[PDB]
């Protein structure tokens, strides 16, 4: 049994309804007459909640914003009124025979688009002398969370030395920030002299550039 | 109602094997179905298996069957669910999950209308050695940024904490994240006025509890 | 005056934990004369009145329909007195013998459990001679899905704790099969 969920997030303003889908590969309505399909909600750093069990019953304690329907294959998770406690990541778990899982959705709060705050971090002294040298861009408080950081050095790419991650949303502001950091040996990077990394965003016109150069 | 309550974090070598217990308070124990679900870092749910303790009938994922062993003993009220030959893969946080228990009856032996969930278990499968972090300073170039690296830690977590606590507004620390080494790394930032960079102290509070080791590092401009 | 069967050759059998029991007194009645309506396939052998239980039972799981046996369906399902001669016969509905009606599937009892109030003690209830399992209040009449988990917190004047049971099921087959169990009492 095959769970397909969508959307793979979902933006949502705060107060308006948000509808979330489930198609199983099979139907999930039992010779009993109840579709074995449930809903879950993981809110960050937590543990998994109930929220619809067997196609649409509430779970106790459940807010009358949500209900679900559906019978056979194809099953929805309503929110009437969207509510910043209600960030997160849903799931749809049918259970006719050996539970599954879908793969998520992620609810987030939609906001205005917001450019990020471009910094970047030359690595200290300090770390040079163990052998290492990191270098730190910084993404600050942005929206949406699509964001490309390219690291350049002598106006050449890098691939493949670089890892990045991401905050959880802000609760207040509801922006994202991000960290780039890449990574060399001490003799690799006393061999060039310009370090940039080069930010694309949907809220900045062109590529924003900050580099330094070694020294 | 219902309380389930897991044993502690583990860090296991690759090959080898975990056990993860669930302690259940509230109701008769034998009587209801009680599953394992596990989620990889940054990844979806995953049913491992389940057990109804009266009868001692343990049912597993495909996926899992032959290396996952869940067991149940009602003396003690609780469920223990075995992971053998562990793998890097096998990383993840364990949850034990518990029926509501109000479903009429259990269709084809078991009910999933998992309600209660235990506070989670994580399983860091690694050859690394526990070990702190080193801190290295992110040094201020309005508003400026500074920061620090703690870089090559292992096993999870470090908290981070500006001035003893004192400094909360403008502060972000970023998911770690596992480097090619094994080691784990992560960056803590905050946003200050550039005017207090004079006389403004900014000292980085790093806890290490795996290691029991907790450091201060002063960031400065250079 | 003679024995009517009228009562099992319409509607559609119960399972074997619902064994549906005739109890005849003062008439005459040949056996052989009701079993020339079915296709006999087995029967087993080990007057004041003749008891006939019958039921839908799949002739595939004949082996378990004995009182040697210490399978689920003597121990939780049906068992016939040790001390009376007794008959066990499995038969097949012939296609002419339109009126008895064929259920879903053949379901019977897996396993039938009091789990007592300390929480501790589980019980199996092996069903008596002449009687019905105790899970009968909570097994249906036909059991869902293979391996349903069937269970009842019972009251302080029950005794406390909970009754469970476990059901199986076998598949229908083209033309019903059915168990017939006979006891006769000698005077
Ligand atoms: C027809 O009915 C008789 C009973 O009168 C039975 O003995 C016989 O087996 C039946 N034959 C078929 C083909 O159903």
């Amino acid at each position: 049994v095959v769970m397909t969920q969508s959307p793979l997030s979902l933006p949502v303003t705060p107060g308006e309804p948000a509808s979330i889908s489930c198609r199983s590969s099979q139907s999930l309505l039992h010779s009993n007459g109840y579709n074995y399909l449930d809903w879950y909600l993981q809110k960050p750093g937590q543990s998994p909640q109930l929220l619809i069990y067997l196609g649409s019953n509430r779970a106790s304690g459940v807010p009358d914003r949500f209900s679900g329907s559906g019978s056979g294959t194809d099953f929805t998770l309503k929110i009437s009124r969207v509510e910043a406690e209600d960030v997160g990541v849903y799931y749809c778990m049918q259970a006719l025979q050996t539970p599954a899982f879908g793969g998520g959705t992620k609810l987030e709060i939609k906001r205005t688009v917001a450019a990020p705050s471009v910094f970047i971090f030359p690595p200290s002294d300090e770390q040079l002398k163990s052998g290492t040298a990191s270098v730190v861009c910084l993404l600050n408080n942005f929206y949406p969370r699509e964001a490309k950081v390219q690291w350049k050095v002598d106006n050449a790419l890098q691939s493949g030395n670089s890892q990045e991650s991401v905050t959880e949303q802000d609760s207040k502001d509801s922006t994202y920030s991000l960290s780039s950091t890449l990574t060399l040996s001490k003799a690799d990077y006393e061999k060039h002299k310009v370090y940039a990394c080069e930010v694309t965003h949907q809220g900045l016109s062109s590529p924003v550039t900050k580099s330094f150069n070694r020294g | 109602q219902v309380q389930l309550v897991q044993s502690g974090a583990e860090v296991k070598k690759p090959g080898s094997s975990v056990k993860v217990s669930c302690k259940a308070s509230g109701g008769t124990f034998s009587i209801y179905a009680i599953s394992w679900v596990r989620q990889a870092p940054g990844q979806g749910l995953e049913w491992m298996g389940g057990i109804i303790p009266i009868f001692g009938t343990a049912n597993y994922a495909q996926k899992f069957q032959g290396r996952v062993t869940i067991t149940a003993d009602k003396s003690t009220s609780t469920a223990y669910m075995e992971l053998s030959s562990l793998r890097s893969e096998d990383t993840a946080v364990y949850y034990c999950a518990r029926e509501g228990g109000h479903q009429g009856y259990c269709s084809g032996g078991s009910c999933y209308d998992f309600d209660y969930w235990g506070q989670g278990t994580l399983v860091t499968v690694s050859s690394a050695s526990t070990k702190g972090p080193s801190v290295f300073p992110l040094a201020p170039s309005g508003t400026a940024a500074l920061g620090c690296l703690v870089k090559d830690y292992f096993p999870e977590p470090v908290t981070v904490s500006w001035n003893s606590g004192a400094l909360t507004s403008g502060v972000h620390t970023f998911p770690a994240v596992l480097q090619s080494s094994g080691l784990y790394s992560l960056s803590s930032v905050v946003t200050v006025p550039s005017s207090s960079l004079g006389t403004q102290t900014y000292i980085c509070n790093v806890n290490h509890k795996p290691s029991n080791t907790k450091v201060d590092k002063k960031v400065e401009p250079k | 005056v003679e024995c009517d069967f009228s009562p099992l050759l319409s509607g559609t059998p119960p399972q074997v934990y619902n064994f549906k029991r005739l109890v005849f007194t003062n008439c005459n009645y040949n056996l052989t004369k009701l079993l020339s309506l079915f296709s006999v396939n087995d029967f087993t052998c080990s007057y004041s009145s003749l008891i006939l239980d019958y039921f839908s039972y799949p002739l595939s799981m004949k082996s378990d329909l004995s009182v040697s046996s210490a399978g689920p369906i003597s121990q939780f399902n049906y068992k016939q007195s040790f001390s009376n001669p007794t008959c066990l016969i499995l038969a097949t509905v012939p296609h002419n013998l339109t009126t008895i009606t064929k259920p879903l599937k053949y379901s019977y009892i897996n396993k039938c459990s009091r789990f007592l109030s300390d929480d501790r003690t589980e019980v199996p209830q092996l069903v008596n001679a002449n009687q019905y399992s105790p899970c009968v209040s909570i097994v249906p009449s036909t059991v869902w899905e293979d391996g349903d988990y069937y269970r009842k917190q019972l009251s302080p004047l029950e005794g406390g704790g909970w009754l469970v049971a476990s059901g199986s099921t076998v598949a229908m087959t083209e033309q019903l099969q059915m168990g017939f169990g006979i006891t006769v009492q000698y005077g």
